[PDB]
RNA sequence: AUGAUGUCAUACUUAUCCUGUCCCUUUUUUUUCCA
C-alpha cells in the first residue's frame, strides 16, 4: 500500500530518517563505518569551537560541577602535536555526560565560546 | 499554459467583414490565422486517435523513451 | 452532446499520460531563442511583399510594423508577451474569395499587430511541440 | 471531468512511482551483498597519510572559511583552457567535427527563393549567362 | 636608502602592531556579541556531513594517489567501491528523475506565470545537432528494425626504457645554448650579486639558470630561490617546465604561487611568483631573509611593479651585503641597467636564430589592411612550407581583415587549398584561442592574424612569414586634462626586432615590412616609452606610501615619472579620504591600501557601512575590477547578442547592470550555459567572482561586516557616489576640467541623456568617450567631498 | 583533380579494402 | 577533418541537398519547424496563389538547375549569330555582341500596361 | 477681466537645416572538525 495520508511534518521526519538511512548505509558501502546501526558509544563528549591554549585537566574540572567525568582526550596533530581545539571527555554516566552537556554551550572558555555535542 | 490556450480560444471568435455585412464567428475554426496550422493538426491528432484506438496508436508511436 | 465530447477528452488525457508528454509552458521573460523565433516570423511576413509594387496604406503600415519590430527586438517581444497575457478582444477580420474556377478559396485580412503575435505564437508553439515530440 | 481525470492522473503517477520506488530499494539490498564483496575484498603509504590528512585540514579550513575549495573548486577541471594548454602538459579530446572554412558560407539568405507566389520576377536561372 | 628600508621596516612592525589592536577589538566586539531526539539529531547531522565529507575526499584522495601489488588492489578496491557508491547516488538521482519525469497536466493558476526549473549542450553542439537533424531527415529505411533473420551470411574463405626517457631529458635539457656557457655564469654569479643576464630568447636562460643555481646549492639552509614572471601564464608554463624537466609535482620544491593560486605546500625550493607578489611579501616582510637569490624576469616588457621592484631590489642591494640578485634582459641595451645598478657586469648568451631577412615595400602607404590581404594571398601563391601570422593593433579591423579573407578565400574553389584564418584579442573565449594551439592540417598554410599576444605574451610554432605594419594602440595619459588616449602610434624599432625575433622562431623567417625602410632607419623610434610616463600612476602612489617611502618625487627609477602625474596622484589623494594636511596615510589610509584594488573603486569599501549595502557594491567592485571587456558582441549576429545585453539593463547605469548580471548568474549554478546563451564570457567574470571572493576574505582586515539592502539601489548610487566624486562630468562638458564629452553608445544610457551623471573612465579613441555612466541627482553629491564641491 | 580522385577511387566501393580489412580482423 | 574534395562530388546531391548543411544562416534555421504546413495555410492568407508550396530553398535546397537549357536552347535556335539574323543587330552597328547589356508620387492610375518593353520587343 | 502654472494638441516665426559618433596590453598575501 501507499504510505499516503500522514501529516506534512510527519512526511518531513520520514523522508529525513530515510535520507539519513541512505547516508549511514552509504557510509557502510564504503568502509569507514563498516558496523551496521553505527552506534557510537554513550557518555562520551565531544568538545569544539574552542582555543588550542586549553588544558584536559582544568575542562575536566570545569566539567565535574555537572557530573563527574573519567577521563578526557584533546585529539591533537599527528605530526607536531598541535591542538586541534576538538576533544573526547569520557565520562562514567550517560546522564552526568547530558547534564555537562546540556550546560556548556556558549561559554567562554580560554576566551573562545565551547561547543559540547556528541561523538 | 492557460494564457496561451485562452488566447488560441479567444483569437477565433472575432468579427467577419465583407462590404456591408459582419457577423461574429462563433463555431468554425479561422484557418486565415497564423497559428491555424497547429490547430489543425491538434485536433487531426485527436480524430487519428478516435480512428486508430490507444492501443494501436501506441504500437505505432512506439515507446516513447525509442520512438 | 456530453458523453462524447468527454470521452474525447478522456482519451486525450489518457493518450498524452501514455505518452509521458511535458506541458508547454509560457514563453519566459529571458528566453534563449525568442529573437531567432521573432527572426523566423518577421521573415515569414516580410515573404508576402517582397515584390516591391504599388502596395497600399495597410500594406505599408504592415512593413513599416515589420521594420520597427526589426529595429527593436525587445520592445516587440514585450508587446507580444503582453498581448499573450492580457487581451482577449480583437479588432475584425476582412473576408474575400480566390477564384480558382473550379472552387472558391477564402482569404483572410488580420490586423498586422496581431499578425505579428500570431507569428511568434506559432513559431514557438511549432517548435515547443516538435522539441517535446 | 476535469477533475475526476486530474485525479485519476494522480493516483496513476502514484502507483507507478511507488513500485519504482521498491525497484530502486530492490537495487540497493544487492549492492548491499556486494558491500560484502567489498568485505570479501578488504579482508609512500606515509607520504599519502600526511597528504590526505593536508587534504582534510583543508577541507575544514575550506568548511570554517568560506570560499572557493583550494584548487579542487577554483582551478579544479573547469579551468581557463589556456592554463590547461600551457600549464598544464595534460590536454583534453574533442568533440564534432572540423570543417573547411571555404566551404563554409558559398549560400545566405533567410528565406526560400519563392517570394510567396511571385510568378513574374524571372529568376529561372542560378547564375548568370557569361 | 638603507634608512628607506629601516622607516619601511619600523612601518611593518607599526602595521603589525595595529594589526593586533584590530585583531583585540574583533574578539572584543565578538566577545560582546528530548535527550535523545537531541541524540537523533546530532547523530543525522554528523553521519550527514561526514558521509558528504568522506565522499568529497575520497576521489580526491585517488586522484593524488594518481598523481603519486597491495597498494595496486587497495586501489582496485577503492575504485570499486567509489565506483559502487557513484552508481548507487546515480540510481537515487534516476529514481528522482523517473518521478520528474511524468504528465503532470497543469493547475489554472490566478496571477502571473512563474517560471519553473528548465537544458542540454548548449556551447558548440548545435552545429553537430543540425547535422544530426538533417540527417534524421534524409535517411530512409523501410521495414521494422528486426530484419537480421534469414540472413546465411556467408563468411570469407581468405588464405591459409623509462631511464632511457629520463637520459632522454638530461640530453634535451644539455642541447639548450646556455650549457658551454653555464660555467662561466656561475663564475660571474660567484663574481658579483647584482650580475645582468642579456641575451635573445630560445636560448632557456629563465629555466636553466635557477636550474644551474638549484644544483649550486645555494637553497640549503632552507632559503629558497625566487623567480618572477610578468605574466600569470608565462609563469605557469615555465614552472610546469622545470617541473616535468625534474618529475616533481607543484607545490613541491618546483612551485608557484600567482594571485588566487599558491601551490606550494611549505617545501617549496623554486618558487615561481609575478611581480604583484613580490610587492606583496614586501608589503608584508621587510628584508627576504626566507629567499637567498631573487630571479628578476625581463626588463623589456617594462611593466611598472617590475619598476618598482627593480627600485626595492636597488634598495636591497644598498642595504644586505649580498642577495645575488640577477636581471634577464633580451636585447642588447643593458647600460641603463648596468649604469643603474651601481657598473652592473653584463653577461650575454647566444641564442639559435635563423635568417629572418626583412623585406621592403618602395611605396609609403597608409592603408595596411587591403595590403595586407594582398601580401598574404601573395605569401600563400609561393613557397609551400610556413605558417603566416600578421600584426594589428585593434579588435574591429581585425574582425573586418578576417572577414576580407575569408571572403577572398570561399571566391576560390579547388584553386588555392584551405588558409584557415584565426584571429587573436585579449577579449576572445579560450576555445578560439585554444583552436590556434592545434596542429595544422597537413593540406593547410594556417594563418593565424594577432594583436601584440604573440609578439609579448603567446609563442606560436610554425610561423614563417610575419606580416608588420608597425602601429600599435597607445594608452598615454595626459595629467594637464586629466584624460587618457588610446590611440594608434607607430612601433619602435625594439618592438619590430621582437616581432621578426617571433617570426623565425622555428625556421628562416620572411619577415615583411609593410612600409620603406629609410623610415625604419630614421623615422622610427628606437626605443619604447615605460608604462610608467604613459599612464596614470593613483593605484601604486598609495602602494608606495603604505611602505613608508615620503620621497615619491624623489625616488629611484630607471627613468622618474612626470611631476604633474604625481601632483594629480596627490591631490586625488588628498580628495579622497587617506591623507592628512602633512600629506601622511591615515589609518583610514591603511584601510584604502589593505585591499589591493585601486583606491578610486576601493572607496566603495569606505562607502560601505555608511549607506549600508555593502554586498551590492562589493560584486559592483568586483565588475569593475576585470580587464577584459564584459558581454560578447560577435562579427555576425548582433541582434542576439544587442538583446540579450538589453534584457539584463536597469535604470541607473549600468552598475546596476553589472550588478543584476552577478545576481542572475548567481542561483544558477554558476554555469557556463548560461554565461553562453547570455552572451557573457566565462573567462572573465569568473575572474570577478575570484575578485569578490578575494575581496569578501578581505573584509575582516578592513573590518566591515556583510551588509546588504535588498531593493535600496538608492543607497547603492549613493554609496558609488561617495565612492566617485571626482569622476563627474555634465552638460555635454566636464565640470571641472571643461571638457566636452560623449556618450558611448555600448553604454546602457546611450540613448534617455541624463540630468546628472558620474562614470568610472575617460578613454578617448575617436571621441572623447563615456565609460561605466551612473545616473545621479546632485543632491547627495554635495554630501559627499564638500572641500571639493561648491556652488552647484 | 586527379589526384583527390584517385583518393576517392581508393576510398570507393573497393571490395580489395574489405578483403584487406578482414584479414586483418582474422589475423589479429 | 572534412575537407572541400570530400564533398565537391557530392555537393549538389542529397533531397535534402548536401550543401544546406553549409549555409549562413543555418543556426537560426535549426529553430524553424513545421513550415511544410505554413505555406499550405499560407495558401488561406495571402492573395496569390504559390506554385511552390511543397518545397523550400533553404531547408529542402535548390531541387534543380536549368542551367544547361538557356545553352542548348541557343545552340538548337542556330548558334547566337543565327538568332542575331533575326534581330535588330546590325542596325545598331556594335562591333560585338559580347559587350551588349540590356536594363514617393501620386498618379492618376497605375494599373495600366506599360508600353515601352513591348515596343523595344517589337 | 486678462497673472502664474503644467510635453496635451493645433497654428506661427527665423530665405534655419535635409546631417554624424563602438578599448592595445596586463600585475597586486597570510588561520578548526568527530568510535
Amino acid at each position: 500500500d501507499d504510505f499516503k495520508g500522514r501529516s506534512a511534518e510527519e512526511v518531513e521526519e520520514i523522508k529525513a530518517e530515510k535520507e539519513a538511512k541512505t547516508q549511514a548505509i552509504l557510509l557502510e558501502m564504503v568502509g569507514d563505518l563498516p558496523d551496521a546501526d553505527i552506534k557510537p558509544p554513550e557518555n562520551v563528549l565531544f568538545v569544539c569551537k574552542l582555543n588550542p591554549v586549553t588544558t584536559d585537566e582544568d575542562l575536566e574540572i570545569i566539567f565535574s560541577r555537572f557530573g563527574p567525568i573519567r577521563s578526557c582526550e584533546v585529539i591533537r596533530d599527528w605530526k607536531t602535536g598541535e591542538s586541534l581545539c576538538y576533544a573526547f571527555i569520557e565520562f562514567e554516566k550517560e546522564e552526568d555526560c547530558e547534564k555537562a552537556f546540556f550546560k556548556m554551550d556558549n561559554v567562554l572558555i580560554d576566551d573562545r565560546r565551547i561547543h559540547v555535542d556528541f561523538s | 499554459d492557460h494564457n496561451i490556450a485562452d488566447y488560441m480560444t479567444a483569437k477565433n471568435n472575432v468579427v467577419i467583414n465583407y462590404k456591408d455585412m459582419n457577423h461574429t464567428n462563433s463555431y468554425g475554426i479561422i484557418r486565415g490565422l497564423q497559428f491555424a496550422s497547429f490547430i489543425v493538426q491538434y485536433y487531426g491528432l485527436v480524430m487519428d486517435l478516435l480512428v486508430l484506438g490507444l492501443h494501436r496508436a501506441s504500437e505505432m508511436a512506439g515507446p516513447p523513451q525509442m520512438p | 452532446t456530453a458523453e462524447e465530447a468527454v470521452a474525447v477528452y478522456t482519451t486525450t488525457v489518457h493518450w498524452l499520460e501514455s505518452r509521458r508528454f511535458s506541458p508547454i509552458p509560457f514563453p519566459p521573460l529571458s528566453y534563449k531563442h525568442d529573437t531567432k523565433l521573432l527572426i523566423l516570423a518577421l521573415e515569414r511576413l516580410k515573404e508576402a511583399y517582397s515584390v516591391k509594387s504599388r502596395l497600399n496604406q495597410s500594406q505599408r503600415e504592415e512593413l513599416g510594423l515589420i521594420e520597427q519590430a526589426y529595429d527593436n527586438p525587445h520592445e516587440a517581444l514585450s508587446r507580444i508577451k503582453r498581448h499573450l497575457l492580457t487581451q482577449r478582444a480583437f479588432k475584425e477580420v476582412g473576408i474575400e474569395f480566390m477564384d480558382l474556377y473550379s472552387h472558391l478559396v477564402p482569404v483572410y485580412d488580420v490586423e498586422p499587430l496581431e499578425k505579428i503575435t500570431d507569428a511568434y505564437l506559432d513559431q514557438y508553439l511549432w517548435y515547443e511541440a516538435d522539441k517535446r515530440r | 471531468a476535469d477533475r475526476k481525470a486530474r485525479e485519476a492522473v494522480e493516483m496513476r503517477a502514484q502507483v507507478e512511482r511507488k513500485m519504482a520506488q521498491k525497484e530502486k530499494e530492490k537495487h540497493e539490498e544487492k549492492l548491499r551483498e556486494m558491500a560484502q564483496k567489498a568485505r570479501e575484498r578488504r579482508a609512500r603509504d606515509e607520504i599519502r597519510h600526511d597528504r590526505r590528512k593536508e587534504r582534510q585540514h583543508d577541507r575544514n579550513l575550506s568548511r570554517a572559511a568560506p570560499d572557493k575549495r583550494s584548487k579542487l573548486q577554483r582551478n579544479e577541471n573547469r579551468d581557463i583552457s589556456e592554463v590547461i594548454a600551457l600549464g598544464v602538459p595534460n590536454p583534453r579530446t574533442s568533440n564534432e567535427v572540423q570543417y573547411d572554412q571555404r566551404l563554409f558560407n558559398q549560400s545566405k539568405g533567410m528565406d526560400s527563393g519563392f517570394a510567396g507566389g511571385e510568378d513574374e520576377i524571372y529568376n529561372v536561372y542560378d547564375q548568370a549567362w557569361r | 636608502e638603507d634608512e628607506w628600508e629601516r622607516t619601511e621596516r619600523e612601518r611593518l612592525q607599526d602595521l603589525e602592531e595595529r594589526d593586533a589592536f584590530a585583531e583585540r577589538v574583533r574578539q572584543r566586539d565578538k566577545d560582546r556579541t528530548m535527550v535523545p531526539e537531541l541524540r537523533k539529531k546530532s547523530r543525522r547531522e554528523y553521519l550527514a556531513k561526514r558521509e558528504r565529507e568522506k565522499l568529497e575526499d575520497l576521489e580526491a584522495e585517488l586522484a593524488d594517489e594518481e598523481f603519486l601489488r597491495h597498494e595496486r588492489q587497495e586501489l582496485k578496491y577503492k575504485r570499486r567501491v567509489r565506483d559502487l557508491a557513484r552508481e548507487y547516488r546515480a540510481a537515487g538521482e534516476q529514481e528522482k528523475l523517473e518521478a520528474t519525469n511524468r504528465y503532470h497536466m497543469p493547475k489554472e493558476t490566478r496571477g502571473q506565470p512563474a517560471r519553473a526549473v528548465d537544458e542540454s549542450g548548449a556551447p558548440g553542439e548545435e552545429q553537430r545537432r543540425w547535422e544530426e537533424a538533417r540527417l534524421g531527415a534524409a535517411s530512409l529505411k523501410f521495414g521494422a528494425r528486426d530484419a537480421a533473420s534469414q540472413e546465411p551470411k556467408y563468411q570469407l574463405v581468405l588464405e591459409e626504457t623509462q631511464a632511457q626517457q629520463k637520459e632522454s631529458i638530461q640530453a634535451v635539457r644539455r642541447s639548450l645554448p646556455v650549457f658551454p656557457f653555464r660555467e662561466e655564469l656561475l663564475a660571474a654569479i660567484a663574481n658579483h650579486q647584482v650580475l645582468i643576464i642579456e641575451g635573445e630568447t630560445g636560448s632557456g636562460k629563465t629555466t636553466q639558470i635557477p636550474q644551474y643555481l638549484f644544483e649550486e646549492g645555494y637553497t640549503n639552509k632552507g632559503m629558497k630561490i625566487a623567480c618572477t614572471q610578468p605574466r600569470r601564464v608565462a609563469a605557469m608554463s615555465v614552472a610546469a617546465r622545470v617541473a616535468r624537466e625534474m618529475g616533481v609535482k607543484l607545490g613541491n620544491e618546483v612551485g608557484y604561487s600567482i594571485r588566487f593560486e599558491d601551490c606550494t605546500s611549505e617545501r617549496t625550493v623554486l618558487r615561481y611568483m609575478t611581480d604583484g607578489m613580490l610587492l606583496r611579501e614586501f608589503l608584508s616582510e621587510p628584508d627576504l631573509a626566507s629567499y637567498s637569490v631573487v630571479m628578476v624576469d625581463e626588463a623589456h616588457e617594462r611593466t611598472l611593479h617590475t619598476d618598482i621592484l627593480f627600485g626595492l631590489i636597488k634598495d636591497v642591494a644598498r642595504f644586505r651585503p649580498e642577495l645575488k640578485v640577477l636581471v634577464a634582459s633580451a636585447t642588447m641595451d643593458t647600460a641603463r641597467f648596468s649604469t643603474f645598478f651601481d657598473d652592473a657586469p653584463v653577461f650575454r648568451i647566444p641564442g639559435r636564430r635563423f635568417p629572418v631577412d626583412i623585406f621592403y615595400t618602395k611605396a609609403p602607404e597608409a592603408d595596411y589592411l587591403e595590403a595586407c590581404v594582398v601580401s598574404v594571398l601573395q605569401i600563400h601563391v609561393t613557397q609551400p612550407p610556413g605558417d603566416i601570422l600578421v600584426f594589428l593593433t585593434g579588435q574591429e579591423e581585425i574582425e573586418a581583415a578576417c572577414e576580407m579573407l575569408q571572403d577572398r578565400c570561399r571566391r576560390l574553389g579547388s584553386k588555392i587549398r584551405e588558409l584557415l584564418v584565426l584571429p587573436i584579442y585579449a577579449n576572445l573565449p579560450s576555445d578560439m584561442q585554444a583552436r590556434i594551439f592545434q596542429p595544422t592540417p597537413p593540406g593547410a598554410r594556417k594563418v593565424v592574424v594577432a594583436t601584440n599576444i604573440a609578439e609579448t605574451s603567446l609563442t606560436i610554432e610554425g610561423i614563417i612569414y610575419v606580416l608588420d605594419p608597425g602601429f600599435c594602440k597607445q594608452k598615454s595619459y595626459n595629467p594637464r586634462t586629466g584624460m587618457e588616449s588610446l590611440t594608434v602610434t607607430p612601433c619602435s624599432k625594439a618592438s619590430a626586432n621582437q616581432r621578426a625575433g617571433r617570426a623565425g622562431r622555428v625556421a628562416a623567417g620572411k619577415c615583411f615590412r609593410l612600409y620603406t625602410a629609410w623610415a625604419y632607419q630614421h623615422e622610427l623610434e628606437e626605443t619604447t616609452v615605460p608604462e610608467i610616463q604613459r599612464t596614470s600612476l593613483g593605484n601604486v602612489v598609495l602602494l608606495l606610501k603604505s611602505l613608508g617611502i615620503h620621497d615619491l618625487m624623489h625616488f629611484d627609477f630607471l627613468d622618474p615619472p612626470p611631476y604633474e602625474t604625481l601632483l594629480l596622484a596627490l591631490e586625488q589623494l588628498y580628495a579622497l579620504g587617506a591623507l592628512n594636511h602633512l600629506g601622511e596615510l591615515t589609518t583610514s589610509g591603511r584601510k584604502m591600501a589593505e585591499l589591493p584594488v585601486d583606491p578610486m573603486l576601493s572607496k566603495m569599501i569606505l562607502a560601505s557601512e555608511k549607506y549600508s549595502c555593502s554586498e551590492e557594491i562589493l560584486t559592483v567592485a568586483a565588475m569593475l575590477s576585470v580587464n577584459n571587456s564584459i558581454f560578447y558582441r560577435p562579427k555576425d549576429k548582433v541582434v542576439h547578442a544587442d538583446n540579450a545585453r538589453v534584457n539584463f539593463f536597469l535604470p541607473g547605469g549600468d552598475h546596476l547592470v553589472l550588478l543584476n548580471v552577478y545576481t542572475q548568474w548567481a542561483e544558477s549554478g554558476y554555469s557556463s550555459q548560461w554565461c553562453y546563451e547570455n552572451f557573457v564570457q566565462f573567462r572573465s567574470m569568473r575572474r570577478a567572482r575570484d575578485v569578490r571572493e578575494q575581496l569578501e576574505g578581505l573584509l575582516e582586515r578592513v573590518e566591515v561586516g556583510l551588509s546588504s539592502c535588498q531593493g535600496d539601489y538608492i543607497r547603492v548610487r549613493k554609496a558609488i557616489t561617495a565612492g566617485y566624486f571626482y569622476h563627474t562630468a555634465r552638460g555635454y562638458r566636464t565640470v571641472k576640467q571643461q571638457q566636452t564629452v560623449f556618450i558611448h553608445p555600448n553604454s546602457s544610457l546611450f540613448e534617455q541623456q541624463p540630468r546628472w551623471l558620474l562614470y568610472h573612465e575617460l578613454v578617448l579613441t575617436t571621441k572623447e568617450f563615456m565609460r561605466q555612466v551612473l545616473e545621479i541627482e546632485s543632491s547627495w553629491l554635495l554630501e559627499v567631498a564638500p572641500h571639493y564641491y561648491k556652488a552647484k | 583533380d586527379l589526384d583527390r580522385m584517385l583518393r576517392e577511387q581508393e576510398r570507393e566501393g573497393d571490395p580489395m579494402a574489405n578483403f584487406i580489412k578482414k584479414n586483418k580482423a582474422k589475423e589479429n | 577533418r572534412l575537407t572541400l574534395e570530400d564533398l565537391e562530388d557530392s555537393w549538389d546531391r542529397g533531397i535534402p541537398r548536401i550543401n544546406t548543411l553549409f549555409q549562413k544562416d543555418r543556426h537560426t534555421l535549426a529553430y524553424d519547424k513545421g513550415w511544410r504546413v505554413r505555406t499550405d495555410f499560407k495558401q488561406y492568407q495571402v492573395l496569390k496563389q504559390n506554385p511552390f508550396w511543397w518545397t523550400h530553398q533553404r531547408h529542402d535546397g535548390k531541387l534543380w538547375n536549368l542551367n544547361n537549357y538557356r545553352t542548348d536552347m541557343i545552340q538548337a535556335l542556330g548558334g547566337v549569330e543565327g538568332i542575331l539574323e533575326h534581330t535588330l543587330f546590325k542596325g545598331t552597328y556594335f562591333p560585338t555582341w559580347e559587350g551588349l547589356f540590356w536594363e514617393k508620387l501620386t498618379n492618376a492610375q497605375r494599373s495600366g500596361l506599360n508600353q515601352i518593353p513591348n515596343r523595344r520587343f517589337t
